[PDB]
RNA sequence: AUCCGUAACUUCGGGAUAAGGAUUGGCUCUAAGGGUCGGGUACGAUCAACUUAGAACUGGUACGGACAAGGGGAAUCUGACU
RNA sequence: AGAAUUUGGACAAACUUGGUCAUUUAGAGGAACUAAAAGUCGUAACAAGGUUUCCGUAGGUGAACCUGCGGAAGGAUCAUU
RNA sequence: ACCCACUCGGCACCUUACGAGAAAUCAAAGUCUUUGGGUUCUGGGGGGAGUAUGGUCGCAAGGCUGAAACUUAAAGGAAUUG
RNA sequence: GCGGUAAUUCCAGCUCCAAUAGCGUAUAUUAAAGUUGUUGCAGUUAAAAAGCUCGUAGUUGAACUUUGGGCCCGGUUGGCCGGUCGGAUUUCCAACGGGGCCUUUCCUUCUGGCUAACCUUGAGCUUGGCGAACCAGGACUUUUACUUUGAAAAAAUUAGAGUGUUCAAAGCAGGCGUAUUGCUCGAAUAUAUUAGCAUGGAAUAAUAGAAUAGGACG
RNA sequence: UAUCUGGUUGAUCCUGCCAGUAGUCAUAUGCUUGUCUCAAAGAUUAAGCCAUGCAUGUCUAAGUAUAAGCAAUUUAUACAGUGAAACUGCGAAUGGCUCAUUAAAUCAGUUAUCGUUUAUUUGAUAGUUCCUUUACUACAUGGUAUAACUGUGGUAAUUCUAGAGCUAAUACAUGCUUAAAAUCUCGACCCUUUGGAAGAGAUGUAUUUAUUAGAUAAAAAAUCAAUGUCUUCGGACUCUUUGAUGAUUCAUAAUAACUUUUCGAAUCGCAUGGCCUUGUGCUGGCGAUGGUUCAUUCAAAUUUCUGCCCUAUCAACUUUCGAUGGUAGGAUAGUGGCCUACCAUGGUUUCAACGGGUAACGGGGAAUAAGGGUUCGAUUCCGGAGAGGGAGCCUGAGAAACGGCUACC
């Protein structure tokens, strides 16, 4: 007896295993950003799905609703902090419309690549 | 089963103690005392978790066993003495005096006070009865029996006790316009100046309350504790003064001062 | 009711500790104890002036009303000082988002203060256990 | 042992309840005393909370109250003449609450003669003053005065001897007395 | 004799006392079950029945104490039955 | 004060004997179903399938099936002012 | 008794499809993914199977109620050209 | 479905593909499954409308009773102005929601006090109207369903705010100074059916009332 | 992240299933396996059986110490450091394990106890007890065992124990000492009529019974039955005492007695001080332990309302000897057919009773979910139940206890 540790999984496998379009897009992302796994892309899609679910649950509400204001401003702030969302886009619809690449461009790997220092994402 | 329970598992302790769900399988079970178990700070938690004057239970026992700390003027060399609302905890070393009093979030606050204010506490009378030989007595929320009171002291009133003798110095009656402290429920910690009460002969008197910001709410009379008139209270109030800022305003202030 | 020849039992029926001294003698047929049961229920004239005893009556007897106040309709008057009321209610089923009629049957003790017929609406109050199944007492009738 | 529970015998519908919860002591019951007369023999029972309970067997005397006069006296119990629940307790002279019994009446005769003066059946100035002030209060009743001829007063046990150890009671008066006399002398 | 309990099958009427079990004495009591008279234009008095049920107590656990008084069950052949 | 022993009572394990319910299970032989198999006998249905099919019921026949009574068109007729 | 016009209520019929439908076809089989007028009954791949067993009705014939094992990838509807 | 002497399907080699420190198989369960159908199935022919009618547990059940118009008060949004240096006021056109009053509208009151807001007016802030706006206690008092609000619904879990576990799963920590003596923000919030409790509304749907007047007022 | 694809045909559109597809704090198994953090784990079948070893004991300044134990006090000649053993007191009823039983039962939430017990805490709270109570008494304090210990032994053996000799207590077990005053009774005697008395006894708390008070929305008059407190005896009359609950026969108090008679300190440490008529004189502090009642807390027991899976090839069930109810009693900590006596004939049921099944402990919750939902929930928290099966019971506040006894299998 002791309080259990909480745990969650951070990725979701897609329903259709063999879809050539999705496979091509996934491998293009992996080659552009230096990844060893489709699990990384699945993880980013999982995070983005959670964010989008939250934004939909808020947008169904009324504006000036305190829950909407609080949680939406918090989400927007938390994304603007990591730069996944520009300070031009702070209306909670661009949140829904973001991308996977917007998250994937903020990884320290590609950020190193941008800030010199590596001249390749694998390096 | 078969008798009283002597253990208390974590995740069954009250949440307002703020005990880590980790850091053990058990929690301190408050000993039998003047306060209910679900309403009790006890001293181990007060000294280790809130004040950080100790890092273990061994150190708390060490502190208590050299008689530095006293509750309501008495020493209480017990690790699980249930200290509760309005209890006065005096540490002659450090020359400190605390009054157990709720913050607005629903937890107990580290409310330091002066020695002249630690010479008294407030008590909510629960029943006025006739004892043996015709002696009337009042019972408070801390199990204090006080004989020969003023005949006008009725139930749901508040009483000023001198804490050296167990004598009464003054009393506040329950009436509209009186300042209340909420002790129990969702509105726990608020302070809001009664406007009127609702009777319901048969069960559970209710009472309406309105904060300084004119925010109204409703509670049961068992969760209410008059502490003076509007304006002047009879005690020192903690920071916030029972206003219950919304989460938005809370973050606004936390950003105003950062 | 029917007034049922008050001293029909083998023991003498009296209110406990209600003593009518034979030395002094006045009117007031017999010192009769009654109480206001509370909660705005009127103590009936039949109970104040009657001669029945009813240990379990909430006006002249040693029981109290505390807890729930229920309401029902009488479907049986065949027991002695005991009836059965039907409590009809509607139970919600969330899957179908609509209700179904449900009923409970509640046995309750009825004082001779009241004469109840099948069909009468009554309101009853929770008392201590009166029998294996009875925990409620009639305290007002709401029909004729 | 004896169980005082309800998870045995059937529900109100008529259903037989399954065996739940082996017998518990907080629902215990114990054997009756069946209190008889003569030669005091009281055994103590240790009950829940400590709380001694005095189980009377073979009890002889009792404190019996005369309420019209406002007194109580200790007397011997002669025998049981009526019980409303069972005639076998009468046959066995078994004492229980609500038992009608006969008692000695001599302390009551003595008290009446020393308090009112006159007599029952058939000196100093202080005493005559007492007895004259306590006049128009000594014409009690016909039936009790007739009982005093035999010195066997009908009383009702008001105590629970198997619970407290006492056979206390009150002398019958008025309509209670008429009721029990009609129940007795009828034949 | 009283109480309990009674299957297959069946022409639904039976089978059936199915099968299979308990009790039964003596004594002292208790309860219930009735008739005839009575009331200005609820009951009281009186008289007499063997029927049932029950409780104590009692005995060398005996008691339909002699007499009296069915053995039963599962199946077949055969004739319907009296 | 008080042990052994002991009267009666309630609580009552356990055993025996019956009864009852359920679940598994054997069984001569009998009667079906399913499949397999290039088996035997025919050819009942699909066309007007060579007597138009089918329903209900009853009888009969190696087997499909046949026949009688009534019904249906899912008919081979939407049709004779 | 006929004719004309009208009307209520019926048995039906012709034409069209706004609509419906897998289609054959349908003034209801329409007003149904723009999904809710009220209400009862029945079905959930094909066989085994309306079988076995148990009840209940019936003189019987049989009726009503009614499985499982096991087996199987198709059975089936409406249309199309041969 | 492949395999019967040219196997893209078997046994292997080569190459290739998918997930990858994980991948496969079995069983069960969820979605897919609108193949359980309240949302939301089907019923002429594909499985399925009882042979037909009547009828008791149930389900469902026509319309109707205060509408309309006015006068005020003060809230939330807006809007020039920005009279502040991308923050706000107040006098403003309008919309949005509340309360009160009058239109035949008692929209329960009996006894009393604060008499309240008071014809109370003392010369421009004073000596004296009507009971709830503050309480007491009472006469009583149609019954439900429904919905709003609130309390209540242990903690953990769930969603979710903040925050260095080096990221993350997590955890409820931690952060800031002259770090010599110390200061300080937190540990939120929401959900939590049905039943019960109180509360506002009073449409919708039921229920009752004065008809051989033992009816209301007084 | 509201997605579908292959298979009936010569081909088409359908109905319809089969197959595929994704997930599983859902198990197993196969192959493979380098690192960091976190971490479940004999539940499923056998609540089947268990070798061995551990899991409940425990002390301070402050109950009892001549250890023939260790020390050294050296303040000690009664003890007065530490301290095994044993007595006493507390605890062992918590915890932990499991899910066999259990389908209105458990359980959830919501109620109640004006229906009761409650060790411990916490706070208040006994001047009343010498019994012919004027020698009856120890109250600067009374008595008896007994353990450990010494020694003699029994048995193969057990946490077995006998006989003999000592000795203690907060053990057992008795038992005194503290006001005054008022009120009631009896009442000698004086004696009067207006009638008064000395003296004796009782008066705590607890138990049992009977009785009484525990009240009241408002205002005045008539006379008497007797005058009532004081009289300017016309009659001035007031003062008069009454708490709480929605509600009580409540709290509480008062009379009469009752009890085999409860409690009311024969206890302990530290400090040792003040007043004198200098006696081992009188007073006196901080604590510990114990104790009656009340309240409080930790609980417990019972309890209101509503809510649980499949099954009609279970439709009638309950009621002999308890089913439903009434009166009374017994029992209980208390309510109550909980049990008994007498009496009545009730109670549940197509709104699914009763019976059967569950590969059923219940919830909080988990998986998967556009929405609605389906399935799971032995398992970290809450409640319940059990200790191989049954039953019974001692001790205690608390157990129908099982790392406690008794019996049967
Ligand atoms: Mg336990
Ligand atoms: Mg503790
Ligand atoms: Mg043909
Ligand atoms: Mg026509
Ligand atoms: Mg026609
Ligand atoms: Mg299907
Ligand atoms: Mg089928
Ligand atoms: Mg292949
Ligand atoms: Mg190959
Ligand atoms: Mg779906
Ligand atoms: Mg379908
Ligand atoms: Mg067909
Ligand atoms: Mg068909
Ligand atoms: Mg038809
Ligand atoms: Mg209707
Ligand atoms: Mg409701
Ligand atoms: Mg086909
Ligand atoms: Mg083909
Ligand atoms: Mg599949
Ligand atoms: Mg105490
Ligand atoms: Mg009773
Ligand atoms: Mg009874
Ligand atoms: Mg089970
Ligand atoms: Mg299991
Ligand atoms: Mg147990
Ligand atoms: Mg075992
Ligand atoms: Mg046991
Ligand atoms: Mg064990």
């Amino acid at each position: 007896p002791r309080a259990p540790r909480t745990y969650s999984k951070t990725y979701s496998t897609p329903k259709r295993p063999y879809e050539s379009s999705r496979l091509d897009a996934e491998l293009k992302l992996a080659g552009e950003f230096g990844l060893k796994n489709k699990k990384e892309i699945y993880r980013i899609s999982f995070q983005l799905s959670k964010i989008r679910r939250a934004a939909r649950d808020l947008l169904t509400r009324d504006e000036k609703d305190p829950k909407r204001l609080f949680e939406g401003n918090a989400l927007i702030r938390r994304l603007v902090r990591v730069g996944v969302l520009s300070e031009d886009k702070k209306k909670l619809d661009y949140v829904l419309a973001l991308k996977v690449e917007d998250f994937l461009e903020r990884r320290l790997q590609t950020q190193v690549y941008k800030l010199g220092l590596a001249k390749s994402v694998h390096h | 089963a078969r008798g009283p329970k002597k253990h208390l598992k974590r995740l069954a302790a009250p949440h307002h103690w703020l005990l880590d769900k980790l850091s053990g399988c058990y929690a301190p079970r408050p000993s039998a005392g003047p306060h209910k178990l679900r309403e009790s700070l006890p001293l181990i938690v007060f000294l280790r978790n809130r004040l950080k004057y100790a890092l273990n239970g061994r150190e708390v026992k060490a502190i208590l066993m050299q008689r530095h700390v006293k509750v309501d003027g008495k020493v209480r060399t017990d690790t699980t003495y249930p200290a509760g609302f309005m209890d006065v905890i005096t540490l002659d070393a450090t020359n400190e005096n605390f009054r157990l009093v709720y913050d607005v979030k629903g937890r107990f606050a580290v409310h330091r006070i002066t020695d002249e204010e630690a010479s008294y506490k407030l008590g909510k009378v629960k029943k006025v009865q006739l004892g043996k030989k015709g002696v009337p007595y009042v019972v408070t929320h801390d199990g204090r029996t006080i004989r020969y009171p003023d005949p006008n002291i009725k139930v749901n009133d508040t009483v000023k006790i001198d804490l050296a003798s167990g004598k009464i110095t003054d009393f506040i009656k329950f009436d509209a316009g009186k300042l209340v402290y909420v002790t129990g429920g969702r509105n726990l910690g608020r302070i809001g100046t009664i406007v009127h009460k609702e009777r319901h002969d048969g069960g559970f008197d209710l009472v309406h309350i309105k904060d300084s910001l004119d925010n109204t709410f409703v509670t049961r009379l068992n969760n209410v504790f008059v502490i003076g008139e509007q304006g002047k209270p009879y005690i020192s109030l903690p920071k916030g003064k029972g206003i219950k800022l919304s989460i938005a305003e809370e973050r606004d202030r936390r950003r105003a001062q950062q | 009711s029917t007034e049922l020849t008050v001293q029909s039992e083998r023991a003498f029926q009296k209110q406990p500790h209600i003593f009518n001294n034979p030395k002094v003698k006045t009117s007031k047929r017999t010192k009769r104890w009654y109480k206001n049961a509370g909660l705005g229920f009127k103590t009936p004239k039949t109970a104040i002036e009657g001669s029945y005893i009813d240990k379990k009556c909430p006006f002249t007897g040693l029981v109290s009303i505390r807890g729930k106040i229920l309401t029902g309709t009488v479907v049986s008057t065949k027991m002695h000082r005991t009836i059965v009321i039907r409590r009809a209610y509607l139970h919600y089923i969330p899957k179908y988002n609509r209700y179904e009629k449900r009923h409970k049957n509640v046995p309750v003790h009825v004082s001779p203060a009241f004469r109840v017929q099948v069909g009468d609406i009554v309101t009853v109050g929770q008392c201590r256990p009166i029998s294996k199944t009875v925990r409620f007492n009639v305290v007002k009738v709401s029909a004729a | 042992g004896i169980s005082r529970d309800s998870r045995h015998k059937r529900s109100a519908t008529g259903a037989k309840r399954a065996q739940f919860r082996k017998k518990r002591k907080f629902e215990l019951g114990r054997q009756p005393a069946n209190t008889k007369i003569g030669a005091k023999r009281i055994h103590s029972v240790r009950t829940r909370g400590g709380n001694k309970k005095y189980r009377a067997l073979r009890i002889e005397t009792g404190n019996f109250s005369w309420a019209s006069e406002g007194i109580s006296k200790k007397t011997r119990i002669a025998g049981v003449v009526y019980h409303p629940s069972n005639n076998e307790l009468v046959r066995t002279n078994t004492l229980t609450k609500a038992a009608i019994v006969q008692i000695d009446a001599t302390p009551f005769r003595q008290w009446f003669e020393a308090h009112y003066g006159q007599t029952l059946g058939k000196k100093s100035k202080n005493a005559e003053r007492k007895w004259a002030a306590r006049a128009a209060s000594a014409k009690i009743e016909s039936s009790v005065e007739s009982q005093f001829s035999a010195g066997r007063l009908y009383a009702c046990i008001s105590s629970r001897p198997g619970q407290s150890g006492r056979c206390d009671g009150y002398i019958l008066e008025g309509e209670e007395l008429a009721f029990y006399l009609r129940r007795l002398t009828a034949k």
